């Protein structure tokens, strides 16, 4: 039985990702969010509700990626140096999840916070969305998995990492780019930098497996990947209308969703499928300001 | 103009295929004997790939401009490889673009390189 | 579907373990081992071979615990705050594994190092030992698992964490406690402090599940736990004779194995089963000196 | 003598049951009105549980000695809770032992507490 040997490289990228994960390591204790209260109270009730709701959803996705996605994908790899990077990334998914609780405990009372979590757990579109993704992961709960099964879990992963989060990340960035909740914003920026490299990494691993599939399996997973992309886009449009209609931001969020979908596709070595538009400039400012 | 580039995961390579200007992927021994534009990707914290830094030590005299592929998710470190290279070798930043670039990025690049061939 | 909410505690200990994991975070880059060469060359060939062989084995166990053990145990927990801690611990198992490569690349040439890894992969007692442990983990590769199955994977875990490593940890400590390879020793000390709290944590989770079993399941897992304990002790005695006969340290290592077995049992809330003896004082000195 | 203790995972509690001297698990409101020995466990980096620190603020006048349960895996931080308490309140370290303690640890403790009741 093999032990991980770093003095014999198994691929040409795991070490750099190993190192960058660790270089990126941060924890919520490093960012005080108390100072956000000054801008928090100036928001409307509708803005406040949208923010908390989106943080709920972000926390759900990180929960599942740390608790299901990285574990079930990594358990089946033969590349032990890649397995290592994925374990670390899964831990970071929990670091992120906890960082949302840290934000919540300035912006809300304990009762409000628990109400949000109950809302998340009972919310049918969130259940649906997270359930489609996690069904690719739970398919790996067996001793032996096919390359196609593993490939599709990796596609699902990259879709979550690089695409599904962004309907939520939109709002903290949008406000931070207006100078509102900038502390909470800095935390989300750290999160996104982590997730960005998670998506790249899992897309690399996916492309390796794709190259090994037969021409016929390749055609099958290409079709399945387009289907999943568009099924998720359809759910995300329903989710953005729920969350953002109240504050008039639905089409802006949908545009941002498409922009990130295209990035997720490219992480898989695939062509963009949505119209190319520039990033929302206010969101961009939220990414920059620190 | 000749384009030298480096691509780790295929994005810069995809971009260069949208240009049909002549272009070559850099390596360790490579020497470039003519005026050229460099397209690099960006490594963590806005840094320059090591392979690019090594190349440029030997080929910076003919470097006329640098573009960077990165990802706007990196905020102020977006394509900052171009900032580092521009500063070190005193050449212009041609452009910054994300991943494999958009069409506007392709056209932008082409216009800038003409402008700079002046 | 539930997201992790840290503002509603799911138990009375996960937060403290979450925090202590993070407080303990270290990586190999923090400890330069170059200075060990001065004492390394003064060792005999037989001492050198034993050290490298034991590092091989340590690397194997951390590989499997990060790549199989923590992932398959955590995927099945309902307690999301505990899941979080276990993901982090699994990442740390990979940090440890890599720290052994860092040691190796001062003490050996690339060829020697790859030879050790080949030796580990083909070694029948190591295969056997790691295979008994991992068979409890691979039983969890299915959608639904019983409390008994989960309990026994957690017993296996604690046995690996708190017991199986110590036939290997003996030697670097023993030498460090003599002032030899003290840099490599400091790395092993960091590793052991991590593993010590890993064992405590998983033993807590096991005791929770035990308390929920029926009287009859309790009797069954108690028997299975004693069997596994003693099956592993039998293999460890075969392993210690292989590795340590050449340097005359077999009974010292066996004593240390028993001492740690008893600690592992207590981590499960169970009675010691080996005679109580004080720790090897030279090993103790290896633990102290820094 | 009366023993006050704190136990998180059951080890200190198991030890105290080997003594059959009278002993009580500390809490927030607890006040101890007689001479006593404290047995605490040790938290990360050789530290004192918060519940013990809070207790001792209110009950240190009658504290006659402290023992710590820990794990020798922590090296120089082995049972250093006893060092911190001993120093802060100027009482002796009775003993340090690992986990639920051995029989020699039980006898040792009993002898030391007699000695200290002098
Ligand atoms: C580990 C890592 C770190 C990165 N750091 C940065 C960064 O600081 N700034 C940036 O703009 N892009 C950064 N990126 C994004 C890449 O530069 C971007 O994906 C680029 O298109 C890669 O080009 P390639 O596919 O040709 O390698 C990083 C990507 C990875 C994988
Ligand atoms: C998170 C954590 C940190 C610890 N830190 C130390 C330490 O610095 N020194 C020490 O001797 N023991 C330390 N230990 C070991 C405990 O003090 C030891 O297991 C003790 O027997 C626990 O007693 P209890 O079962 O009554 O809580 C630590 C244990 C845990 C779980
Ligand atoms: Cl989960
Ligand atoms: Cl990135
Ligand atoms: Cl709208
Ligand atoms: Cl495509
Ligand atoms: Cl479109
Ligand atoms: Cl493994
Ligand atoms: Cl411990
Ligand atoms: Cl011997
Ligand atoms: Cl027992
Ligand atoms: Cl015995
Ligand atoms: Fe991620
Ligand atoms: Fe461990």
């Amino acid at each position: 039985m093999r032990a991980v040997n770093w003095n014999k490289k198994e691929d040409d990228f795991s070490l750099m990702f190993w190192k960058q994960n660790i270089a990126q390591f941060w924890t919520e204790e490093e960012i005080a969010v108390s100072s956000d209260k000054n801008t928090w109270v100036q928001l409307s009730k509708e803005e406040q509700i949208a923010y908390k709701r989106v943080l709920g959803g972000l926390t759900l996705l990180d929960t599942k990626q740390g608790g299901e996605g990285m574990p079930l994908v990594l358990v089946h790899l033969e590349n032990l140096q890649a397995k290592s990077v994925l374990a670390f990334m899964g831990a970071m998914e929990e670091v992120h999840a906890k960082s949302y609780s840290h934000i919540f405990t300035t912006l809300a009372t304990e009762e409000e916070i628990d109400d949000i979590f109950d809302w998340v757990d009972n919310h049918p579109l969130l259940e649906k969305k997270a359930g489609i993704i996690t069904s690719y992961y739970r398919r790996l709960l067996k001793p032996e998995v096919t390359k196609k099964e593993l490939y599709m879990a990796m596609v699902a992963s990259v879709f979550l990492e690089s695409y599904l989060f962004y309907s939520g990340f939109f709002y903290p960035l949008y406000l931070a780019g207006q100078g509102k909740l900038t502390a909470s914003g800095e935390i989300i920026n750290l999160i996104i930098r982590d997730e960005s490299i998670h998506g790249v990494f899992v897309g690399i691993l996916a492309q390796q497996i794709f190259a090994e599939l037969s021409a016929e399996e390749q055609q099958e997973v290409q079709k399945e990947t387009q289907e999943l992309l568009m099924e998720l886009y359809e759910i995300e449009m329903a989710y953005t209308e729920e969350i953002y209609t109240s504050i008039g931001l639905v089409e802006d969020v949908n545009r941002f969703v498409r922009y990130n979908a295209n990035k997720g596709l490219m992480n898989l070595g695939l062509e963009p499928k949505f119209e190319e538009e520039e990033i929302n400039p206010i969101v961009l400012n939220g990414l920059r300001t620190d | 103009m000749l384009v030298a580039y480096d691509s780790m995961t295929g994005n810069v390579k995809r971009f260069i295929h949208k240009l049909n200007m002549p272009a070559v992927q850099i390596d360790e021994d490579l020497v470039i004997d003519e005026d050229f534009i460099l397209i690099t990707y960006t490594t963590g914290f806005g840094n320059v790939p090591e392979r690019v830094l090594d190349f440029l030590e030997r080929n910076n005299e003919k470097l006329k401009g640098v573009s960077a592929s990165g990802n706007r998710n990196w905020g102020d470190m977006f394509g900052a490889s171009a900032d580092k290279i521009s500063t070190k070798y005193e050449v212009p930043i041609v452009s910054k673009f994300e991943l494999s670039g958009t069409n506007n990025d392709v056209e932008y690049f082409k216009e800038r390189v003409r402008e700079i061939a002046t």
